[PDB]
């Protein structure tokens, strides 16, 4: 059937078609259109119209101009034939690569399982990464958000989570750049490239790439998370593979429909936001899980705006997630990198079972000290540098010890770290800090444990100073 | 003649603007042409606004709805304790047919002044700390307040976990017919917690309405009513049940949600007005009936999590002005490993007492005040400080209370056992051990009651309290006990 | 007021509101169906491009257009009140409006006196009668045809997701 | 009904005629078994590759002392 | 031990029983269906019930 | 006139009247109703088509569905007849002891008092409790705000209040329990039944209750606060009566219009309130007053918005506030009953001269005295003693006398506290603080003071405690 472009108010095309109305989520084409321009349908609003939704950006289109539907939703390749190429939202190679190559196709609508398909409860995912295990132990098939404000290397950690475990990883992984910086993208690409992750003689690298960056006209980007997820799900279920999802940002997603919203003549929201938002998140959070027919482990971008997290987006996001990575600035401030926010780096999962006591019981004694270490900031206001009640001295001088334990080099950033990446094997970690605990080094120097790999190194570096 | 049929004028959004069927009843079900089904809201001037339960894209404009020509019912019954459904008593545990023999109108009335009755029947969660401090009974409504994994789900499960024995007890002043909402939980959360249930076979009295976090908006909207319905059935049936309504928080989002996109007004705080009324009327559904209704009750422990203590928050001011209390959960405590959680004062039992056993309140009357004293001091120059001696003291007491009042993860308690460590508190038994040492005599001693004196804690269950007697029994089981815990 | 007369097809509000006055004024008089069919015959006296091409075209901006179709076209035989309804509408543009106005009128003796029942199986011939089921089986003898437009195919659709509705 | 209970007859006899035709992927074409192999390794999974159909055999065991 | 290799047998008939299912269901669905309409009088078999619907549904 | 349900969008039903509209406030009958469906007219929306407010049932409606009109707005039973009788917001027996025994029927709206029919000067009402007369002293007719603690006994106090007061005066009582627990209406019935301020055989108790609970729609809630109006004019009116009217609480009554004012798609207001805020509560309070027939005394339990009272409406409260309770749940903690905070039991309208000067001074010197005490409790409290004069520790102690003498022995709670509520004619008020004070009894312990009511009794006590 064919629409006639009735009113374009940007790229929400409120298009009749008066030819039959195809059903919502029907991806329709612009006749008159070259480009691959294409609507989604939004409403049957009545009056043989629908409105649409333009992905892509509506220049040069007269009123009148003829849309032809494609009578379905999006149906794009999907499956193997995908990693190591970027594809925009439009299974569109911008790889190019060229084609890709995946003769299996999706619609995109794909949905969240059943109940009886839960595998009901899950792993403690390590990561190699201290702070991470130990206290927001990840999930595996989980979907773990990181909540980080920009700009951090929070896209650098990310990408170093790639680095640690998608070369170590046996499934395969997606990476959807959601309103990613194209040159962000460009240059991580060419890393991946470099690295030979994207090993240019594999579209089977170890991640395909979806990337629907900002510039794209929202539609394409509140979409290209659809799209992704679509394709994973063929690797999850289909290729079986425990996928690693890297999202940045579902933030803008959300973000992408809160802005059309309005423009889809609704009601936003508070905080501007678009009214459905939980479901929009619910459908997609629950689209994605661990059947058993694999896992989409999903490490999940999320900007968070101020670190705003009552920021209702954050703020539901939590029941979504399995580990939140609440990423801190104040911490990124106080030089770590790590840069985490330790406490809000939680897995509501940890336990002195699950994860063992040494672990979880490590990790309270930790959560607790230094929530007091706050407490006595407050003090230390008053008493000073090397002044206070001095038990209570030893312990402040351990969290800055601890915090310091937590800094860990980067390979990647010879920028931000100039040291090459450490990683810490777990239990090196858990003892790590045990021992601390034990306070072992009570008279070791304190910051002879910033930006390490294990304890002994950091002994080690003690040395190495005096 | 002619059946009532009518059609969809338009639609997306899950916004029905339906033409025709003019005879519509207020909250009718109708049925799609989508074989979906819906419940018509907005009763227009010319048109029925029809929220769309579950998703839109099967309709499209014109499309027939037919009457269904009933205001909405959900199944009632009991073999739902031991089934997890959705709020219209779905199978989406996979059991498939679910015994659901009554159904019943969800839209039916809270009782009358005369029916209902006060409570003073106790209740209990085995939560020392919570059955002690904000002491409970039955037919209630009290707001569990606090974030994610202030233990929050764990609140939940060792109440429930506790319910177990007295489940095992007989009474419907025991066996408390649990009734978990899941809204807005996504089915992994579920699952992971349904397994949990089972494992406690808690799950046995208990069904859980389960409205994940993907759901139509409706459902999760729906659920609680539907929730409520069924405890009204049991509340009938006598049965005092217990309706955790797992959150409104959850409900209120998408239920602002739903007026908005019905164009309809929300309210204050930009969100709907009489979501209160909602769920004033939701929770009112809830009581603590007289002997007419078998003595009737629901008691409702509603849930919201909260996010920065945003109480001020329009919904928790407005449940504020609801509840008989609200429990105020503090991760502070949390991080610090204290599990409990709580921050107490914000917690309240406004109803406080009259449900509560007479041996806890007993040692327990004691409690409150030794750690309000306490408190003020438990605020005060806290830092490597001295204080008087009395106050080193209180300190000290209410340091270790503050252990005694830490409760293990899935570690219920039972009214003797907790009843009997405060003894042991109160009694200062144990301000003697430096704090680290309190959990291990508390479960040493507890393993040793547990061994000898269930003697005593049988009797305690028994006299619900302690004699003189008891009390002696306690005092030296405790006191060469612990010092045999001790030494 | 005047108390009004609204006796339904009629729409109610939306050219209903229109309808409504002639619910009431043609009523009155009972020119119902007089002034019914006056509507039908201009209707197309109308939709030649009378119609667009300045009767629903201004371009002139309608403020002369309609002081000039108040008296050019609207100068006829039809109007013991249609033209001056028209002449109402005009100003008030509800020109562009009017099939519907006329529908709503339409569905007056035409169609008042119609017929409805719409099951599943049934999608209604709509045949003008008071009364029911009756007609209501005459339609089997009207019954020879269709892709059962008017009254239903009742096999994809009943039945046909049955098997699937089992599992 | 029989025209209703005809087609569950008429399926039915669809029970008869393909379930004595087999029935898998046959009255059905291959699909069946390009899934089959990987369903029912997924069960091999769901037990993990411990054999569910080799009898198992069992611990002699011995906990510390002094 | 002894119920694991068991309960596999067990689930492989169900899974495969399922599978049959829904294949002897498409194919069964996709052959037969064609005589209610094909017998244009399986339809009036419709129509005679609806003309005892349209007099006897009142 | 009939009318048709022509959209329910919630409780607000948009009817039309396809028949003749009746006023605005008219109640409408919707025909159909098992439960007398009072839609009450809220705007003649045009097109004879009304907007209502659907009081009792909100589904099940079949558009269309008939209505015929009431053609005047609500009628409420009142006279007598109303007394010992909850009604609920229709006026209805929600005691569900039979009907109300009614006569006389009551337009909800009825309209506030003219100029003339004020009395001008509305002067002091004296409560029987010393704390409360000399602090906060009430007027006739007067709005009293009660800011104060949770299951306290608030009630119970009030139930004292209703003892001493409307008991003693000719003032009956009426409660709105607005958007109130039927819960705690429930317990407190049993409760009121039981301290006899309801009397099962007073069928005719001191106290009309009136609920208009949250469970209703708001306009119900916000309605019966009319309603309870609505009685008390009968009462003050007719009975030429103080009538006591307790609403409770103003908070949730505003907060009731103001919920429906967004459906109603009215602009509310700035802190969202309502726009009619103050209209709601203005003419409201202006129908409360002192007539020349009897006064319609107004104690309002006040729930407080936001715990702050710059949140529009407790501002303009106090518009309308002259007499303020704050009530302290630490004085009541201290065992003292009652125990108010004291300070902040006040009232705009002591004077030297409503209430003369004796009431006034000796007030103010006590009030004074009281900080004074106060004053010197914060030094001495961390210092220990012997860091006062003890002229100070005299006033300080004739200060705890006064502040003993404030309590009161208890009636209604009489059941737990055994003894009983003791009333205290202001001159032995204003004298007893003032000798107590004058240090005419200092030579004499201060519990005596603690629980008493009357300065004899506190004296007699004192000489008691003296052994």
């Amino acid at each position: 059937t064919t629409g006639r472009i009735v009113a374009v108010i940007g790229a929400v095309v409120d298009v009749q078609f008066d030819e039959g109305l195809p059903p919502i989520l029907n991806a329709l084409e612009v006749q008159g259109r070259e480009t691959r321009l294409v609507l989604e349908v939004a409403q049957h609003l009545g009056e043989s119209t629908v409105r649409t939704i333009a992905m892509d950006g509506t220049e040069g289109l007269v009123r009148g101009q003829k849309v032809l539907d494609s009578g379905a939703p999006i149906r794009i390749p999907v499956g193997p034939e995908t990693l190591g190429r970027i594809m925009n939202v439009i299974g569109e190679p911008i790889d190019e690569r060229g084609p890709i190559k995946t003769k299996q196709f999706a619609a995109i609508h794909a949905e969240a399982p059943e109940f009886v398909e839960m595998s009901v409860e899950q792993e403690i995912l390590v990561t190699g990464i201290k702070v991470v295990d130990l206290l927001a132990p990840y999930a595996k098939g989980g979907k773990i958000g990181l909540f980080g404000g920009a700009g951090v290397g929070k896209t650098v950690l990310i990408m170093e989570l790639i680095n640690n475990v998608a070369k170590a990883h046996g499934g395969y992984s997606v990476f959807a750049g959601v309103g990613e910086r194209t040159r962000e993208g460009n240059d991580l690409y060419h890393e991946m490239i470099e690295s030979g992750v994207i090993n240019l003689k594999d579209a089977t690298s170890k991640v395909a790439l979806v990337y629907g960056q900002m510039n794209e006209p929202p539609g394409a980007r509140a979409r290209v998370a659809l799209t992704g997820l679509t394709v994973a799900e063929y690797f999850r279920d289909q290729e079986g593979q425990d996928v690693l999802l890297f999202i940045d940002n579902i933030f803008r997603f959300t973000q992408a429909g809160s802005e059309v919203s309005a423009l889809l003549g609704r009601i936003p929201s508070a905080v501007g936001y678009q009214p459905t938002l939980a479901t929009d998140m619910g459908t997609m959070q629950e689209r994605i899980t661990t059947t058993k027919k694999g896992s989409i482990t999903s490490v999940q971008a999320i900007y968070v705006p101020a670190d705003d997290l009552t920021d209702p987006a954050p703020a539901t996001t939590f029941a979504h997630l399995d580990a939140t990575t609440v990423l801190s600035r104040a911490i990124a401030e106080l030089g770590i990198y790590p840069a985490v926010d330790p406490l809000d780096s939680t897995s509501r999962i940890m336990d002195p079972n699950i994860v063992g006591s040494e672990h979880y019981d490590v990790a309270r004694g930790v959560q607790k000290i230094l929530q007091d270490y706050k407490s006595l900031q407050d003090i230390i206001a008053i008493l000073g540098m090397d002044e206070l009640s001095e038990e209570d001295k030893l312990t402040v001088s351990r969290a800055r010890k601890i915090q310091r334990f937590l800094s860990q080099p980067f390979q990647v950033a010879e920028v931000f770290t100039g040291h090459l990446g450490k990683l810490v094997p777990l239990k090196e970690t858990i003892k790590g800090f045990q021992q601390i605990l034990a306070g072992e080094y009570d008279h070791l120097p304190e910051q002879a444990f910033y930006m390490v790999g294990p304890i002994e190194e950091a002994v080690a570096k003690a040395d190495k100073l005096a | 003649d002619l059946e009532e049929t009518g059609r969809v004028l338009s639609i997306g959004d899950g916004i029905a603007r339906v033409h025709g069927l003019r005879n519509v009843q207020a909250e009718e079900m109708v049925e799609f042409s989508s074989g979906l089904k819906g419940m018509s809201l907005n009763l227009e001037p010319d048109n029925v606004g029809v929220v769309v339960f579950g998703n839109d894209k099967l309709i499209k404009e014109g499309d027939i709805v037919k009457r269904t020509g009933a205001i909405v019912d959900v199944p009632v019954g009991e073999e739902l304790l031991g089934r997890v459904v959705d709020a219209l008593g779905n199978a989406i545990d996979g059991k498939g047919p679910i015994g659901s023999k009554a159904r019943r109108r969800v839209g039916l009335k809270a009782p009358g002044i005369i029916p209902r009755i006060s409570v003073r029947e106790p209740m209990q969660t085995g939560i020392k700390a919570v059955d002690s401090l904000v002491p409970i009974g039955r037919g209630q409504r009290e707001l569990i307040i606090g974030d994610r994994q202030t233990g929050k789900t764990s609140i939940a499960i060792d109440t429930i976990i506790n319910q177990k024995r007295f489940n095992d007890g007989t009474d419907e002043k025991k066996k408390l017919y649990c009734i978990y909402v899941a809204i807005g939980q996504k089915r992994s959360t579920v699952a992971q917690l349904v397994k949990r249930l089972t494992d406690a076979d808690a799950m046995k009295y208990t069904i859980v309405v389960s409205a994940t976090a993907s759901d139509a908006a409706p459902l999760q909207y729906l659920a609680p009513y539907s929730g409520c319905s069924m405890g009204e059935y049991f509340r009938d049936n006598g049965k005092h049940a217990l309706i955790i309504y797992d959150d409104l928080s959850k409900q209120a989002v998408a239920y602002r949600q739903m007026s908005l996109l019905l164009r309809r007004p929300p309210g204050r705080e930009a969100y709907p007005g009489d979501v209160f009324y909602l769920h004033s009327r939701l929770l009112e559904r809830a009581a603590k009936m007289n002997d007419a209704f078998g003595g009737g009750s629901l008691t409702a422990l509603p849930v919201i999590e909260t996010q920065a203590g945003d109480v001020s928050a329009y919904i928790p001011t407005n449940v504020i002005s609801i509840t008989d209390g609200q429990i105020f959960l503090e991760t502070e405590l949390f991080y610090k490993g204290i599990r409990p959680a709580i921050n107490v004062g914000l917690s309240v039992s406004r109803v406080g007492s009259a449900a509560q056993t007479r041996a806890m309140k007993q040692v327990a009357g004691t409690m409150k005040l030794e750690l309000a004293q306490y408190r003020e001091v438990a605020a005060f120059a806290q830092f490597g400080s001295d204080l008087d001696a009395a106050t080193q003291q209180l300190l000290s007491r209410g340091v270790r209370l503050t252990e005694l009042l830490k409760q293990g993860q899935y570690s219920p308690m039972a009214i003797e056992e907790q009843v009997a460590v405060i003894y042991a508190g109160v009694r200062g038994y144990l301000d003697k051990l430096e704090p680290s040492k309190i959990t291990k005599f508390e479960n040493a001693f507890l393993s040793h009651v547990i061994s000898q004196h269930q003697a005593l804690l049988g009797k305690i269950r028994t006299d619900g309290k302690i004699s003189e007697e008891s009390d002696a029994k306690l005092k030296e089981i405790v006191t060469n006990f612990l010092a045999g815990f001790e030494a | 007021f005047a108390k009004l007369v609204r006796p339904p097809v009629q729409i109610y509000g939306i050219e209903g509101r229109y309808a409504t006055a002639l619910y009431s004024a043609a009523s009155k008089q009972n020119k119902l169906e007089q002034v019914e069919k006056e509507l039908l015959r201009v209707g197309q006296i109308l939709k030649e491009p009378k119609m667009a091409a300045s009767l629903l075209n201004p371009y002139v901006k309608r403020s002369v257009k309609v002081k000039s179709l108040s008296d050019m076209t609207a100068k006829e035989k039809f109007s013991p009140l249609t033209s001056n309804l028209i002449n109402l509408l005009a100003e008030n543009g509800r020109l562009t409006n009017t099939p519907a106005v006329i529908s709503a009128f339409s569905t007056m003796m035409s169609v008042h006196r119609g017929e409805v029942p719409c099951t599943v199986t049934t999608a209604s011939a709509l045949d003008e009668t008071t009364l029911t089921e009756l007609k209501t089986v005459l339609k089997s003898f009207l019954s020879k045809g269709q892709v059962l437009k008017l009254e239903v195919k009742i096999d994809p659709s009943i039945m046909g997701g049955m098997i699937v509705r089992i599992g | 009904l029989d025209p209703v209970q005809k087609l569950f007859v008429d399926k039915i006899r669809e029970y008869r005629t393909k379930r004595q035709t087999s029935g898998g992927p046959v009255d059905a074409g291959p699909e069946y078994q390009q899934d089959l192999d990987r369903e029912l390794f997924k069960l091999k999974q769901m037990y993990g590759k411990a054999d569910m159909n080799t009898f198992p055999n069992f611990t002699f065991e011995d906990p510390k002392f002094e | 031990e002894v119920k694991n290799r068991l309960d596999y047998h067990i689930s492989v008939q169900n899974m495969m029983r399922q599978k049959e299912q829904e294949h002897m269901i498409n194919w069964v669905e996709k052959r037969v269906v064609q005589s209610i309409s094909a017998q244009q009088e399986k339809e009036t078999i419709a129509k005679c019930i609806a003309d005892l619907k349209l007099l006897s549904k009142k």
